[PDB]
């Protein structure tokens, strides 16, 4: 919605810069935002499904890394 | 500043007390319970007490922390 | 005769109504800041925009969903981790085709070979 | 590159015309008490006797007739603001009502002739005209412009439409404004 | 030394000023609605009228349903093409009238609802029949809340107003009265009525309005009329948040000086409810007492008057103030306890007649209003 | 023609002299015309 | 001096220049010789005689005499093509307007439907008490004999389908014998269902009005806390006394040779208010935790001693009153 | 769908109800249909707490209302912008050309009800079809038009080339605008000069806090009598005072504004004004000399001050005559340099 353009072009460059990328096309940014959202709805769909399983109405960092665990990736320092 | 703020309240205390005490509610609102149920359960209306003394008591309660800011403002307004 | 309406206003005047300095070469600074964003550890998406992202994107799955403060931070980190891996893969598929600049088609192939398209 | 030496009095007259049309929302009184033919005829009848060269007389009559033809063919194209195009439309419909074609020579005033003069170098630079014709046309236009300074108090007067009916500009109505700048 | 700071006296009727009151209401007026998101609501008319019936005010007055105006009675002030467009335009065939939509300013801020012509006909008929009943002597006060469209002009619709019924009423009054005074206590300037009677001395148009960057922008103090109507259009510019005492001390000297200087034979009083506190578009701080004090003060002069209700975009407050003003014209003061009407749920939480003023800054300083009333009084010296 | 819009460089003392000169001119021409009309009316009343 | 400006406007300009200097502006007022129309105003402009000639069929000679058709004004002209500033309203005022909007929606629809039900039931009780041999050719005029010609059309076009509403209106005009009772029944069902929904909505509207209304009517009080934080500081209180002193010194050189020996004046007509403020301060001292108990008790007798020493109140009166 | 089921003789029998459910659930202003009541999601914050007589006198009016017809007049008495003016509106779209024109911007202007039946081409497009239809090249038609119009030779090339040009709104060229530096061009191409404010963005008008408004009338704002860059008090010119107020008596504070040209501070009451002049034209204090005056002849005469001219084309000249020099009212004051006194 409004926050999907909130992932800004320098921030995408900063991700690319952290990623070692020197030159970036102008068409990278919007479809990279799309790849970001498809990843976000997938992970948060799993995380929220874990959340209403617990009779809960907030999602937790524990549930996030738990969804990540299902998806395959693990995060540390955020519980779990 | 405090004395002027309290003097504005006290100089009009008798007329606001007479207005609150002589508050004749309309009949169809009493029969069909349309009035505000609260501001009386928590004792926020000024009926039966002097208005300026009730202001002082409410402000003391607000200072002591047992009274919320929004309810104090709503009662005053 | 094809016609179209653009004013989109039945009436006009809607407002008046009652209702010598050094310049580094193109490319020079970039490697200095590759290193800046690589030696640094902060999260590269602004928290308020990303927080608002997670709020606006999670609302459709379940109504009135609250997020623990740490929950969105796990998302922030996971997404940056996801994208830096994908961008290393991008840089690899870009240097494949005798190139330094990337183009989206690089990353649709990078996602296609990883098996999520 | 083609340049025109318009006097700053006539430049200020043109800028005041721009002010009146776009900001003050004023159109011209049409037909004026002094039209464009009437100015290109009095200038010809004034500078015709100023010299006794018959080739210069032929060149002056040529310039006047060409300016008249150019004014008629170009007024509907590029000589009037968006506000005055509604007045142009009503003039065209009124002319078609009485079955006489509308000629801008006898209708529009000298301010539109000054507009044509001011926009004339861009038209000169946009056609395959040789250097000699461009130079002589610029020279004749400059002579007409310096003739206009000697009669700038009788063609371009300053009058409030709210006070004088004989002003060169008129105030507009809200309905004219809506139709002109709303669709 | 003209403005005097006086506290707001309580409203008292005059028992020696009994007036035959004629009420003009067409039950249909309310069944018309400008739009979905629109502030102007004709539904405020019938909840005002429901307060008249349930207060038992119909026993002291005569209720009339005025005949709706036809096309060429509307053309007594407006052009033929504007009335012809108004009588033919519907929300269905809005694309068939695109040039006339921007010509007559209809379509945005004055939307096309399919009862537009009937609403305008009801308003104009009410105003003209009130003026006619005043002319024949059948009544002393004519009340018509169906109209008040003071922003409408000769060939345009502005300010949620399409048919300037007030001009039609003043026209009908001028056939029997030599001098007609129009008083506008609406927070907006009566630009249509003042513009209509700008060049005549037969109609003095007085407007008590907010003049800032507010609609309609007209209403500077220097606007006093041109030609034979010079010094016959009094404009009183006011700032935000004027309270009852300030509005009374502005209104009463100006209207009194007009009364003993212009000496009108009939009075038209625009009772715009948007002068009330808490209005959606208005910016004044008048209580219902402050709004009705103008009507009670103009009633004291004994001149045959036409009370015509104008603005008001919060329906509850304008309905309550119209009911109080109507009750004031029958030399009674209605008790501050609302009777049971079918729209009783609007007037919460106290369900009383009173409209409570807001505690916002009365920024109309005494020096500014003193200068305003001094220049107004100086302009009124030539109206004898 | 840049000479048509030439801005006059005037000083304060010249403005003072011009203002004083023109007010004295206006005051005494209206005074002298009032005196002439008074004399003419006196002659008219004497002759009548 | 160039015979351009008129004497009246020169006197007006000097009045705006030397108005407060009464002695000087009089020297000039007379040194000059000024003795005490066409004021159009800023918001009207004159149309030509071509734009005036527009046909108004209903106008007689009096209407053409008393009505102005040459001088006009518009909001766009008075705005200088910029716009207007709407009055800012609280969010409580905005939600009060939304509650009123929903109320108006429901009541407008219900009352229009009720008026159509009344007209249709008049038609139905007319058509019930007659036999069937002339009921076939019985027709209904536009407006159904009512003073409106569009209200029933609006109700039909809303209740039924968009494309079918017109043909239902035509069937009612042509053959009301079959179409009138079914339309009346459907309108009555829609009326009662809308009224039940309106009562259930009326509960919600009343409770939000009770929650919202007094905050909505509060203008200065909604922003009084940040305003009091910003303006009851040292800088603003210094600014007030310094501005009053600057005003006094500026007007001292013009008149008022006995220059006042004070800037601010405070009136204290009631003495019980001092005891009330002392009780409030004592309550804050008892409640607070950031101050030590010796500091608390020193604050107590400092406030009591300053009040007893500055004013005429004795310490015994303070002790017996608090 | 067979609304009226007529008989064999055409008589009516029974009609069928159409689809009420087609628009029975349209979204109203409440966000829910009129069929249903409020939902719990909005009932949570509206109600205070949520857990998981007919003596009407309003029906007597119809009877007590008497019609009224006693008046004296009873009975009878492609792009989103125009290619000509570069402004939005309703356009006539060129078929074989991506340009769009206003209905009034064309030559001749086209009625919005009397449109062309089939296709509409622009002037440039029509010239393109005329050139492509003719076998001869453009310079051949230009020479033929020059030779046929032998009466005028110099303007003939000017006459030929403007039939191909699309109609455009007249705009003053730059060299007429650059000689006056105060004169600017608006967003719509309209006139703008030094007597025009910088337009306030929507961030200032509607995106501000409740108490703080551009109007400066809804609250007590004492940070307007204090100069920002000096810290001193803005003394009003007429009253020679600054009425800052005291925040205990904010009604004692008089509103003050500064002139938009010479920054002279004026009270809102000393000069009679109710607005603050936030948008539109720049506010001018009474102390400034007028640029336009009307004087009575005893008709009239008008005088307008000359517009400002850039330094390369503006000549400032010093009179030799000191007394009685008839300047056009357009002057400049030079500094005055004991004997003169
Ligand atoms: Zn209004
Ligand atoms: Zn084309
Ligand atoms: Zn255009
Ligand atoms: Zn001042
Ligand atoms: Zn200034």
């Amino acid at each position: 919605r409004d926050n999907i353009q909130g992932i800004t072009k320098p921030a995408i460059r900063r991700l690319a810069r952290r990623g070692g990328v020197k030159r970036i096309s102008g068409l990278i940014y919007e479809e990279t935002r799309g790849v970001l959202k498809v990843f976000l709805e997938n992970v948060i769909r799993d995380a929220v499904t874990y959340t209403e399983h617990a009779k809960r109405k907030t999602v937790t960092a524990m549930d996030v890394v738990y969804a990540l665990k299902r998806q395959g990736r693990t995060l540390y320092g955020f519980g779990g | 500043t405090i004395y002027e703020r309290l003097l504005e309240i006290k100089q009009m205390n008798e007329r606001v007390t007479k207005e609150i005490n002589t508050r004749s509610t309309v009949t169809f609102a009493k029969d069909l319970d349309l009035l505000s149920s609260q501001l009386s359960e928590m004792g926020l209306d000024f009926v039966g007490e002097d208005a300026y003394k009730q202001v002082l008591r409410l402000s003391r309660r607000l200072i002591n922390g047992d009274l919320e800011h929004q309810w104090f403002e709503e009662s005053l307004r | 005769a094809r016609t179209k309406q653009t004013a989109r206003k039945s009436t006009g005047g809607k407002a008046p109504r009652k209702q010598k300095p050094h310049r580094y070469r193109p490319g020079t600074v970039a490697l200095r800041e590759i290193r800046r964003y690589q030696k640094s550890t902060e999260l590269l998406i602004r928290k308020l925009p990303f927080q608002r992202l997670v709020r606006e994107i999670a609302q459709d799955f379940k109504t009135d969903l609250r997020f623990q403060s740490s929950a969105v931070m796990a998302l922030q980190e996971a997404s940056e981790a996801y994208l830096v891996a994908l961008f290393e893969d991008t840089n690899l598929a870009a240097i494949h085709a005798k190139r330094v600049t990337i183009m989206p088609k690089d990353i649709q192939l990078a996602r296609r070979i990883r098996g999520e398209r | 590159k083609i340049s025109l030496q318009i006097p700053i009095k006539l430049k200020s007259v043109l800028v005041d015309d721009w002010e009146y049309v776009t900001k003050d929302k004023k159109i011209c009184r049409l037909p004026a008490d002094v039209t464009v033919e009437m100015v290109l005829n009095k200038y010809e009848h004034e500078v015709s006797q100023e010299l006794e060269s018959p080739g210069s007389q032929s060149q002056l009559s040529e310039y006047c007739a060409g300016l008249k033809l150019y004014f008629d063919k170009c007024l509907g194209n590029m000589l009037l603001y968006r506000l005055e195009r509604l007045q142009y439309d009503e003039l065209l419909k009124k002319s078609s009502k009485d079955q006489k074609p509308l000629v801008p020579i006898r209708i529009y005033g000298a301010i539109h002739l000054l507009r044509l003069i001011s926009v004339l170098p861009e038209l000169i630079s946009s056609t395959t005209m040789d250097l000699q014709s461009c130079q002589l046309l610029i020279k004749q236009t400059e002579d007409f412009l310096v003739w206009l300074l000697m009669h700038v108090d009788e063609y371009f007067n300053d009058k409030d439409p709210n006070r004088s009916d004989d002003a060169l500009y008129v105030n507009t109505s809200s309905q004219y404004e809506g139709v002109a700048l709303g669709m | 030394m003209v403005y005097e700071a006086t506290p707001f006296d309580p409203i008292t009727v005059k028992p020696s000023d009994k007036r035959r009151v004629a009420y003009f209401y067409d039950a249909d007026v309310g069944n018309y609605a400008y739009g979905a998101g629109h502030p102007m609501k004709p539904h405020r008319i019938r909840m005002a009228h429901s307060l008249i019936m349930n207060y038992g005010l119909y026993k002291k007055m005569e209720i009339y349903r005025a005949k709706p105006a036809t096309k060429q009675e509307m053309c007594q002030f407006h052009t033929d093409e504007y009335i012809d467009f108004l009588s033919r335009v519907t929300p269905d065939n809005l694309e068939m009238f695109k040039r006339e939509s921007v010509k007559f300013n209809v379509g945005d801020d004055c939307p096309v609802f399919d009862g537009l012509y009937e609403y305008c006909s009801i308003s104009g008929g009410g105003s003209m029949e009130g003026a006619a009943r005043l002319n024949r002597g059948k009544c002393d006060v004519a009340v018509n809340y169906a109209g008040g469209l003071h922003h409408a002009k000769k060939s345009e619709a502005s300010g949620f107003c399409y048919l300037n019924d007030i001009v039609l009423g003043i026209i009908e009054l001028l056939r029997y009265h030599p001098r007609v005074l129009y008083i506008d206590i609406d927070v907006h300037h009566g630009d249509g009525v003042e513009e209509a009677f700008y060049t005549t001395d037969r109609v003095m148009t007085c407007s008590f309005h907010k003049y800032g960057e507010f609609f309609p922008g007209t209403g500077e103090l220097r606007d006093i009329g041109v030609g034979a109507g010079k010094n016959y259009a009094v404009n009183v510019p006011l700032r935000d948040g004027i309270d009852d005492a300030t509005y009374r001390s502005v209104f009463e000297p100006v209207i009194k000086k007009i009364m003993e200087w212009y000496q009108p034979s009939a009075v038209v009083l625009q009772c715009g409810g948007d002068s009330l506190s808490g209005d959606r578009l208005g910016c004044f701080n008048l209580s219902m007492e402050g709004h009705a004090n103008c009507v009670n003060y103009v009633k004291s002069f004994g001149i045959p008057m036409m009370v015509v209700g104008g603005g008001g975009y919060t329906m509850r407050n304008v309905a309550r103030t119209w009911c109080f003003e109507t009750g004031l014209l029958n030399n009674v003061v209605l008790d501050k306890d609302l009777p049971y009407n079918e729209y009783y749920e609007y007037y919460g939480p106290d369900y009383k007649l009173s409209v409570r003023p807001s505690n916002m800054f009365n920024v109309n300083t005494p020096e500014y209003l003193d200068k305003v009333m001094t220049n107004i009084f100086a302009n009124l010296e030539n109206t004898k | 023609f840049n000479q048509d819009f030439k801005i006059t460089q005037i000083d304060e003392n010249s403005i003072k002299y011009d203002f004083f000169d023109k007010i004295y001119k206006s005051k005494m021409v209206q005074k002298r015309k009032l005196f002439q009309f008074q004399e003419s009316l006196i002659d008219k009343l004497v002759s009548n | 001096s160039q015979d351009i400006l008129d004497l009246d406007d020169l006197v007006e300009k000097v009045d705006f220049y030397l108005g407060s200097n009464k002695e000087l502006f009089t020297w000039f007022k007379n040194f000059v010789g000024y003795q005490e129309c066409e004021a159009f105003g800023p918001s009207y402009k004159r149309l030509p005689k071509s734009d005036t000639f527009m046909p108004c069929s209903g106008r007689d000679d009096m209407c053409w005499e008393v009505l102005n058709d040459e001088w006009v004004g518009h909001p766009v002209w008075a705005s200088e093509d910029s716009g207007f500033i709407a009055h800012r309203k609280n969010q409580y005022e905005e939600t009060l307007f939304k509650i009123e909007e929903e109320r108006h929606e429901y009541d407008f629809y219900i009352e229009s439907n009720l008026r159509t039900i009344q007209c249709l039931e008049t038609i139905v009780n007319k058509i019930e008490n007659m036999t069937e041999n002339e009921k076939a050719n019985f027709k209904l005029p536009p407006g159904l004999g009512h003073t409106s010609m569009t209200i029933y059309k609006k109700v039909i076009r809303k209740v039924y389908d968009k494309e079918r509403g017109f043909e239902i209106i035509d069937a009612l005009h042509e053959h009301p014998a079959v179409t009138a009772p079914v339309v009346l029944k459907r309108l009555k069902q829609k009326d009662e269902e809308w009224r039940r929904a309106q009562r259930e909505w009326n509960k919600v509207w009343r409770e939000l009005e009770q929650k919202v209304f007094f905050k909505s009517l509060d203008h200065l009080g909604l922003t009084f806390k940040q305003a009091d934080k910003k303006l009851l500081t040292t800088k603003q209180l210094i600014s007030e006394i310094s501005s009053i002193k600057v005003d006094q010194t500026n007007k001292k050189i013009h008149w008022l040779t006995p220059k006042p020996k004070s800037q601010l004046d405070f009136d204290f007509p009631d003495k019980n208010i001092f005891y009330d403020i002392l009780c409030l301060a004592d309550t804050f001292i008892t409640h607070t935790t950031a101050y030590s108990n010796p500091d608390k008790e020193r604050l107590k007798d400092l406030l009591k001693y300053f009040i007893s020493l500055f004013f005429s109140i004795s310490f015994e009166k303070i002790e017996e009153s608090l | 769908k067979e609304l009226l089921e007529k008989d064999s003789k055409g008589n009516i029998i029974k009609l069928n109800e159409p689809s009420t459910i087609s628009e029975d659930s349209k979204v109203s202003v409440t966000g829910l249909p009129l069929n249903k009541g409020p939902s719990e999601k909005i009932k949570r914050e509206s109600l205070w707490n949520y857990r998981k007589r007919n003596d009407l006198k309003t029906f007597l009016t119809e009877n007590m209302t008497e019609e009224s017809n006693i008046r004296s007049t009873i009975g009878w008495n492609n792009e989103d912008f125009c290619s000509a003016c570069n402004q939005s509106g309703s356009f006539l779209c060129c078929d074989t050309c991506p340009k769009s024109f206003h209905f009034l911007c064309l030559d001749p202007p086209i009625d919005p009800n009397n449109l062309p039946k089939g296709d509409w081409h622009c002037n440039e497009c029509k010239f393109k079809i005329f050139i492509n239809n003719s076998m001869a090249t453009l310079k051949k038609i230009e020479s033929n038009f020059i030779k046929q119009n032998n009466n005028v030779k110099i303007f003939a090339k000017l006459l030929f080339n403007i039939d191909s040009h699309n109609p455009k709104q007249f705009q003053l060229p730059n060299y007429i605008k650059e000689t006056f530096p105060a004169v600017k061009t608006g967003s719509r191409g309209q006139y703008s000069d030094e007597n025009d404010k910088i337009p306030l963005t929507d961030r200032q008008l509607f995106n501000t806090s409740y108490g703080q408004s551009i109007t400066k009338l809804d609250s007590y704002n004492p940070d307007t009598h204090i100069d920002s860059n000096s810290g001193k008090f803005l003394i009003c010119y007429k009253c020679n005072q600054t009425r800052l107020g005291s925040w205990s008596h904010p009604e004692n504070s008089r509103l003050i504004m500064t002139c938009d040209y010479c920054q002279t501070p004026w009270h809102l009451d000393c000069v009679p004004r109710a607005s603050f002049k936030n948008l539109g034209s720049k506010w001018k204090c009474p102390l400034h000399s007028p640029t336009k005056v009307y004087k009575k002849i005893h008709n009239y005469k008008v005088w307008k001050k000359q517009r400002l001219i850039n330094k390369k084309n503006q000549l400032y000249y010093e009179p030799l005559q000191k007394i009685g020099y008839q300047n056009n009212g357009n002057i400049q004051i030079i500094p005055t340099t004991n004997s003169i006194k």
